[PDB]
Parts: C-alpha cells; sequence; structure tokens
RNA sequence: CCCGAGAAGGGAGGUGCAAAGUGCCUGAAACCUGAUAGUGAUGGAACGAUACGGCAUGAAAGGAUCUCUGGCAUGAAGGAAUCAUUCGCGAGGAUGUAGUACGAAUGUCACUGCCAGUGUCGUAUCUUACGUUUUGAAGAACGGGCCAGGGAGUGUAUCUU
RNA sequence: AGCUUGUAGUCCGUAAGGGAGACAACCCAGCCCGUGGUUAAGGUCCCCAAGUGUCGACUAAGUGUUAAUACUAAAGGGCGU
RNA sequence: UGUUCGGGUCGAAGCAGGGCUGUGAAGUCCUGUGGACCGUUCACAAACGAAAAUCCUGGUAAUAGUAGCAGCAAAGCAGG
RNA sequence: CCCUAACUGGAGUCCGGUGAAGCUUACAUUCUAGUGCACAGUCUAGAGACCUCUAGGGGGAAGUGAAGACCCCGUGGAGC
RNA sequence: GGAGAUCGUGAGCUGGGUUUAGACCGUCGUGAGACAGGUCGGUUACUAUCUACUAGAGGUGCCCGAGGUCUGCGGGUAAGC
C-alpha cells in the first residue's frame, strides 16, 4: 500500500492533558540574572481585551513607522506583598528548602489561605540564613510573594494567591541583601517589569470540560457518505490489529482546557495607574471596571477574564532592547456594542 | 407464603425483633441500606432514613455500584433508595413497638442485625422482538431487624 | 558501606547481591558514579543508550538515569526481586552518588576482586560518564 | 394483647411428643443474605501436591512409653574433621589418624503435655485444567455458566468356543 | 522446505523423574512406597546448590557468553593480532 | 430374591460436618438434625455406579439494578 | 467537500420508580520477546503493576451470534 | 520515496470489485447448464463481561494532626519543520 502521510493530530508535548493540579501556574525555570537585583516575576488578574492604535516601532518591519491597530490584553496588577524569603540548598539529589523567614507583619486576609505566621523569629532567622550562606549551605534564594485581590472588584475573591519568585542578582550575597531589603514590603509592577519589554505569561487556560477528540485534538470528521453512517465526530480507528492495545498517542476524549500554558515574548505596551484610561463605557463584560494599576500586554494571553496570570522576565527572548511603545489611542468604546 | 426463621437470634430479655415480610422492593438497594444502618441507634437510624427519603443524605453503594454516580462529600458511589428506606423504616417502627411492648427502651437501643433475604419470586413476562418473551420477575425481600439494648 | 570507586560494576553487584542474600546486613554503596564498566566507550555508550531508549517507555521498561539508581538496577537484575527475599534484599540496599552527609567519615570497605586495576587494558568508562551522556544531573 | 391503613404482615403469647403453621414430612446443592476463622488496597494467575512455619481450632468419634526434649546401647549403606609425612608447577592428591567420631534405624531410660487432624495465609520446589479429535492439545481446535436428578452392550433365534 | 516418499536402529505415540529458559520424541534415566547416602546428564559470578578453581595461551570484536536440533549468514578480503 | 443372624421411638433411612480403617472402589463410627424403618451370612439376579454427549428436565447465577420504559404528536400547570 | 462552527427537539450524561436478555471450565492488573499444532493475559526469561469506582470510543480477548453456504470427501440425497 | 503492522485498520466506515439467488450478449454443449469473458441489479447483525487506553473521582499506604510553598526519581514533546 502506498500511503498518504499527514502530520499527527495535535501535540504530544502536553501529555497527559489533565486538569492542572492548582489554579495558579508554577514556574519550573528562572532566567539568568543580568543586572541590578529585582524580582523576576509578578502576578496579576486578566481583565479582558481591547485594542490600541500605535506607531510601529518594531525595527526592520515593513509597517514600521506607520499607524497599526494592535490588540492588547488588560491585566489588573495590584501591588504584591513579599511575604517570605526561602533559601535553597543544592546537592546531588537536587534543590531542597533549607530555611524560610516570614515577614513580621502580614495582611490579615492571608488567613483565608493559611494560618498566619506569628511575629516570632525574623532577626535571628535572617542571621541564621546569613550564617548558612557564609558556610556555603545555601545554593540560592527565592522570594515567596502573594497577591492582594481584595482591592479588585471584578475578581470576587479576597483570599490571596501565594507563589515563589526568583531574584535576579549577580551573586548570592547580593540576592540575600536585596531579599532582606524587599522582605515584608509591597512591590508594584513597575518594580518588576518596565514598559516596552518582553515577558512570558503563564496561566490556566479556558476550561471546556470533557471534549471529544474532534475538538480536543482537531481530528478530521467523517466525510461524504461516512458523515451520516453513525460515527461523525468520532475517530476512525483506535489502533492496528497488532500491537493489541490502544496507544496513548491516539486522540481521544478527555479534559480540555484548564491546563497550564506558557506564552513567550508578549510585549508590555503600557504600565498604567488609573483604570479609567482603559475601562470602556459600560465596563468590561462580567468583570466591571479597572480601579487599580494595570498593564497592557501586546497580543493574547492564556486564561479567561479574572484568571490569575503570572508574568515573568523572558526566558527565550530573541530581540534586544525594544523601546517604549508609542500608544496613540486606547479604545474605550463599549465592548458590549 | 409463610413465616421465616431468623439468621440471628438475640436474647429475648434485652432484644427486640421484627420482620418485613416479602416487600416488593429492590434487594440490592435494601442490602445497601441495611449495611449503612446496621449498628446505629434506632433514633439516629430513623433520622438518617428521614434524610434519605428527603434527599438530604445519600447511602453509599459499595456492593452494587454500577449505575450510581459519585456523591458530594467524603463518599464514593451513592444513591437515595426511597422505597427501600420507607420499607425499612416501617420495619423499624414495628421493631421499636415490639421493644416497647416487651418493656425495653428504644431510645437506648441499637440496630445490631439488619439483613435482607430474597423470597419467592413472582414470575412475569416481557414480550420481546421476534416472538420472544423473556422474564420480568417480582422479587420479594424479607427484612430481618434485631435491636438490642446492649452491645 | 562499600566504596564503589574503581570497582567493576558487575562484580561489585554480584558480591553485594550475594551478601544481601546471605541476609545479615544493610549495605550502603557510595560513589556509584565512580564505578567502572570495562569495554570500549563507544560500545558501552551504544548499549546503554539502547537500553535507555528501548522500551515502551510510556508503558514499558523504565531504565533509570542517575548512576546510583543505575547501579541499584544492576544489583536488582541479580536478585529475586519479585520474591519476598529479593524484596527485603533491595530494601536493605542504599546507593549514593558520592558520599551522603550522614555516612560522611564512616569506615568504608572495598572488594579486592572487584578492583579495576586487575583489568588488562584501558578500554573502560565510568558509570558517571554513562549517566551524564544519557542526560542525568548528579 | 401490642404495632401496623390493614380481614396483609410482624412481635408477644399459645396448641402439639415434635411447628410439622395449610403448595405444611424429610428439606441436599447451585444461588443469595449475615456471622465467625484466616488473609488483605507493593500484588502474578490451573486455584493443587510435597516440606517447613504464623494464626485459629483440636468436646465426641484419633494417640497416653502417645507427644515434646534429652541420655545410654547396638547400628546397614556411607563416612568425616583436625593434625603428621610425602607427591604435584598449581588448584589439590596419596598414606596414617580412621573404616574411627558419626550415621537410616532398632531397643532402652528419663523428661514433657501436647500431638495427630482440620481451616486459612506465608516461604521453598514442581505443575500451562479436564474429556475429546489428533503424529502432535494449555491452545488462537471442539464441549461444558453453575448445581440436582435422568442418561448408553439389552432380549429371541442360531453357530462357535 | 518444520516438503514428499523409502530404509536400519531408537524413541514419542503410550514414558515418569533429573537437566538443557521453556522443548512429544535432544542428554541421564525407564518409575512400587518411606528414609539415609553416593552418583549420571548438566553445572559451580548472582538470579540458582556448588569455584570470582588451577595451569598454558588466544580474543578487543560485548565477538562470544547457542551439544543435536532447521532455533546458528556466505563468497571474497584484512601490512588486526 | 432365597436363606442365616440381627438393629430401631432409650430414635431407622436420609441429610451437614467431622474421627478411624482400607492402596482404593468404599466401609464403619461421632456430633447435630430427622421421626419409621433398616441391615447381615452364603448365594442369585438386574431398568446396577456419570464430569462431559452445542446431552435432557427442573432450579438458579454473573451479566445488573445494566439495556429498555425517547420517532407516536406541543404530552402539562395552578387551586380544591 | 476545502473545514468545520453555532443552535433546536429527542436520547445519552445525573436523580426517583420499574426492570430483562445474549458470550461464561477456571483464574485473571498486564506489556515485550521466545517457545509451543509454526497467530500466548496463564508456558519460559525479562519489564511493569497500590486498590476501588465513574464516563468514553472500540485496539485485543485469533470477542459474541452459527455443527462454513467456498473447496474436497460420503460407493449420503434432491431436482433437472 | 518505498515497505511492515492478520497483504494494520468492516464489535470504525464504505460497498465500487470479487464470491449467491434474476436477466442479457458472445463462445461451448443435443440438452440441463458452463465460462480465472463482458454487462445491468443485488440485506454489511450485537446493550462491552475481561483487558488496554483516554480523562475524572473515592480510598488505603507513606505520615506527630492540619495547611501552605517547593524539589524532581521519572514520563512526554517536532519545547517546531
Amino acid at each position: 500500500m502506498a500511503s498518504i502521510h499527514r502530520p499527527k493530530r495535535g501535540s504530544l508535548a502536553f501529555s497527559p492533558r489533565k486538569r492542572a493540579k492548582s489554579h495558579i501556574p508554577r514556574f519550573r525555570a528562572w532566567p539568568e540574572a543580568t543586572g541590578e537585583p529585582k524580582l523576576q516575576s509578578f502576578a496579576g488578574y486578566k481583565v479582558g481585551m481591547t485594542h490600541v492604535i500605535m506607531v510601529d516601532d518594531t525595527k526592520n518591519s515593513l509597517t514600521q513607522g506607520m499607524e497599526i491597530s494592535v490588540p492588547v490584553t488588560v491585566i489588573e496588577t495590584p501591588a504584591i506583598r513579599v511575604a517570605a524569603i526561602r533559601a535553597y540548598a543544592e546537592d546531588s539529589t537536587g534543590e531542597k528548602a533549607i530555611a524560610e523567614v516570614w515577614a513580621a507583619d502580614l495582611d490579615p486576609e492571608l488567613k483565608r489561605r493559611i494560618p498566619i505566621p506569628a511575629a516570632g523569629n525574623q532577626a535571628e532567622a535572617l542571621e541564621n540564613i546569613g550564617k548558612l550562606i557564609e558556610e556555603g549551605r545555601v545554593s540560592d534564594v527565592r522570594a515567596v510573594i502573594y497577591t492582594l485581590p481584595k482591592s479588585l472588584t471584578g475578581v470576587p475573591k479576597k483570599v490571596p494567591d501565594i507563589m515563589e519568585s526568583g531574584i535576579s542578582a549577580r551573586d548570592l550575597g547580593t540576592k540575600f541583601e536585596y531579599s532582606k531589603t524587599i522582605l515584608g514590603t509591597l512591590v508594584s509592577v513597575t518594580d518588576v517589569f518596565k514598559n516596552g519589554t518582553l515577558v512570558d505569561t503563564a496561566a490556566i487556560t479556558i476550561g471546556k470540560g470533557t471534549q471529544g477528540p474532534v475538538k480536543r485534538w482537531g481530528i478530521q470528521l467523517m466525510k461524504g457518505k461516512h458523515s451520516r453512517q453513525g460515527s461523525l465526530r468520532q475517530v476512525g480507528t483506535l489502533g492496528a490489529f497488532n500491537p493489541s492495545r490502544v496507544s496513548w498517542r491516539v486522540p481521544q476524549m478527555g479534559q480540555m482546557g484548564y491546563h497550564q500554558r506558557t506564552e513567550f515574548n508578549k510585549r508590555i505596551l503600557k504600565i498604567g495607574s488609573d483604570g479609567e484610561e482603559v475601562t470602556p463605557e459600560g465596563g468590561f463584560i462580567n468583570y466591571g471596571l479597572v480601579r487599580g494599576d494595570y498593564i497592557l500586554i501586546k497580543g493574547s494571553v492564556p486564561g479567561p477574564s479574572k484568571r490569575l496570570i503570572r508574568l515573568r522576565d523572558p526566558i527565550r527572548a530573541k530581540k534586544a532592547d525594544l523601546g517604549e511603545p508609542n500608544i496613540l489611542y486606547i479604545s474605550r468604546e463599549s465592548k458590549q456594542g | 407464603m409463610a413465616r421465616i426463621n431468623y439468621s440471628i437470634n438475640g436474647d429475648p430479655e434485652t432484644t427486640s425483633k421484627a420482620m418485613g415480610s416479602e416487600l416488593h422492593i429492590s434487594p440490592k438497594k435494601s442490602r445497601e441500606v441495611c449495611c449503612k444502618i446496621k449498628g446505629m441507634k434506632a433514633s439516629e437510624a430513623r433520622k438518617f432514613l428521614e434524610d434519605v427519603i428527603a434527599m438530604k443524605q445519600a447511602v453509599p453503594f459499595k456492593k452494587h455500584h454500577d449505575g450510581s454516580g459519585h456523591r458530594k462529600g467524603p463518599m464514593a458511589a451513592g444513591k437515595y433508595p426511597i422505597s427501600a428506606s420507607k420499607e425499612i423504616l416501617k420495619v423499624l417502627k414495628n421493631a421499636e413497638s415490639n421493644a416497647e411492648y416487651k418493656g425495653l427502651e428504644p431510645a437506648n437501643m441499637y440496630i445490631i442485625h439488619a439483613a435482607i433475604q430474597r423470597g419467592r419470586v413472582i414470575h412475569g413476562f416481557m414480550p420481546r422482538a421476534r416472538g420472544r418473551a423473556t422474564p420480568k420477575d417480582t422479587e420479594t425481600v424479607n427484612i430481618e431487624m434485631i435491636l438490642s439494648e446492649v452491645r | 558501606v562499600i566504596d564503589a570507586k574503581g570497582l567493576i560494576l558487575g562484580r561489585l553487584a554480584s558480591s553485594v547481591a550475594k551478601q544481601l542474600l546471605s541476609g545479615d546486613e544493610k549495605v550502603y554503596i557510595i560513589n556509584a558514579e565512580q564505578a567502572i564498566i570495562s569495554g570500549s566507550r563507544a560500545a558501552t555508550l551504544r548499549e546503554y543508550r539502547e537500553t535507555r531508549e528501548r522500551g515502551a517507555t510510556e508503558f514499558g521498561p523504565y531504565f533509570p538515569k542517575r548512576p546510583d539508581r543505575i547501579l541499584k538496577r544492576t544489583i536488582r537484575g541479580m536478585l529475586p526481586y519479585k520474591r519476598a527475599r529479593g524484596r527485603d534484599a533491595m530494601s536493605r540496599l542504599k546507593v549514593y552518588v558520592g558520599v551522603p552527609y550522614e555516612l560522611k567519615g564512616a569506615e568504608t570497605v572495598t572488594i579486592p576482586d572487584a578492583d579495576m586495576r586487575l583489568l588488562s587494558s584501558s578500554r573502560y568508562v565510568e558509570l558517571g560518564e554513562v549517566s551524564q551522556k544519557m542526560g542525568s544531573k548528579f
């Protein structure tokens, strides 16, 4: 038999396609430190999409210098609290948590997530971590941070979300000093990301529940006469006669969406403080209006509205210093029109 | 057709017995309900049965799980056997009355025995395709219940 | 506590397996990355990448990557590990890359007949080299 | 008499040597419900046989110089250890110790209160069911879901032995 | 041709048990029951009872680690050793 | 069946489980249940022994609280 | 059809009631290779495998339905 | 590009071909009838027991009791061509 070839339906790069074990994306890698100390990640909540008219500043592009309409995602980004500093020791079996110091004073609504750590050992915990770093038991340092969604109104929840973030510094001592400076403080998104820079966005995608292989993997439907013989939206064959089994690579029904996904190289087009600049007439549908500080991300982002979106400094960015975008018009017309 | 001996015989002094005689209910569902309610106090068993009949409380189905979805809370497969619960509650009422007649105190007694027994089947028929008639039977269940005032 | 540095992999495994089946001791093996496999580097790497990428690794053989876990697998192949005896033997065995901190400074032993200087040539590679060429971080 | 809507049924209480309680003598198995013994959510499959253990049972019908644990005597085949001398390149061999100590078992004397058996589980070795068709059956060859009962070389005549 | 058809011997068929990974017919062996010992075939690094046995060489190819068997690749070449 | 010698309401046959004997076909005994019949010597007969026949008759499982109770045809709701 | 999307009613899914049938020697959480009547979940050696439940399409069980209607054979038939 | 997966894949589909019963043409045969010749027409059964997979749950094991944040033994990927 002389066969016609096709690329495989869907990607096996995301198998098993199960539901994410948490509603928060977890970062498995952190990029290289390339400058002054700072947090490598922030976290906001997706609001919705709008579009801007901007001058194409992208070097070498055909439309560079002319007016272009660019879709943007609005992400409401209230200040996060640096709740703790955690130290990690590297050994043959990998990284292990070795020490943690919690900030002396923490927000009372953190009790919705965890019983509040007391204002106990912070000075001696920090000196213990300093001794550990001096004696070489510490491989690196991360900052445990959490969001404060109570200030938002389109997100109904008041329980904070907690996550670890890397610190970008040239040396472990510099990392420890910066973490001590930022410990217990409220960091704004301008203290993590700058306008016009590329970032990576992680989020839990839109949940679709249980979906068939046609929607879930993009398999072809039965065609022509076969379309009305009783197996229309349904895979042609589960396998060969031998091997006597259904491969895991055969497209099948199952959970669709509500997965963790990372998008790369999303450009920040605006860091705003007043949500009236971006909120349309009538508000964002099912969300409301922006009230705190916000961010405009060029293009689309994984997740629906109100989903927690984690932003991190780019890990596979190609282009060098991009610049500050020239946003000439932010559309606030009614999205419900 | 006739009366039935009990699988277990508790001592007459501190124990009351009752028998639901060939109820036209589901033996599988009644077995699950009996397994759930065995060992409880009579009052708490009554409250549980009332919750089941009111749909506020599912009974786990560990032996006859097929056809049952999972229920909210710390539970696997479970159902709401309304007819079985009603019949078992009638039998429980009979047993509590018998205890009161003996002079025992049902408020302090426990369901120590709660079993089903398949009885004689009434044989009906289900006309099928192509001239075939297959069975459809009336299964009957005897419910043996033994409460005791000690454990 | 056996130091696997400069020891033939199969001969050390046979010795430790027979000791475990004699069944009066817990055996610890340290520096599993420093064990020796005789034969040409190309041939050893070829056979080990074949074994690593062989099976139905979604639902088939799962050949380990760390050198200590590979040595544990090699000893497992010389045991009745499906039996209760072999299960106890494998439960009484611990293998380490380098020296674990708790065993640090403990008195070690070496198998004289497993020593690598009894080999007649230089055609050998280390288990750590095999593991890191298969992509194990240790 | 009590419960129960009840001319159902159940409980309690009676009758009778015995409930044998009306399709009711006896009342097996399959099947189903519950209890008890063993095991059990890291585990490998003809579901067993053999040996040895854990747990349970071991009233009758089984053992009481019987069971346990030792001593002593005799002990077939077989038969060391250790050491001395010698040979061999060596691993080892030969001679003596030594046909000795031991040794299946057969007797005898103490000690002991269990043992046999039964159920289940575990460790070790072995075994891919049964009947049939087949040169070849665990077969991806045919037959049986299970249990109970029924189910197949008989008589007349004649010939031979 | 694990094809078909002869012949001599021996087997399976109807042949246990032990050993070859398993193996109708390949090796020991024909086998009443129980106990003890010593052997056969085969094996003695572990799985697995007993050698990480001895002597003298070869092989660098994981070649090989495969009595018989249809279950084991040839001609040709090699200043490989 | 003939014949010899017996057992049984102070509990026969049968049934469930167990002990002992016998290589075994099987026999015997114990406990419970059961309520009236049952064996034994030497012989003689047979409608005399079942695990199998897509065996027959009866009973009863897994499948399984599963399929079905959806084209008929807008199918009911309120109050009493 | 390129290339599928949304929506409507009935099923399905979940709940109450009612309630069958068909495959079944046994066991069974398997996968690879070999062996074997040369097409193995059970043999051999490895590799895996914590159990239970729900939904889902049918890879496999040389799945089930059925003493192959093709071929041959039978000193078996029928019609022409 | 070619090939293997029971010439992979009908308890997934199709039914055009071949392989039933009807009929025509040509050629054989006295005939019934025949043709690895042509032509027109010609029913594609099953509610999934086990296993495998895809997903979602309840347990038990691990475990001071609970919660949170992590690591990564491993598995997958075309972390694009």
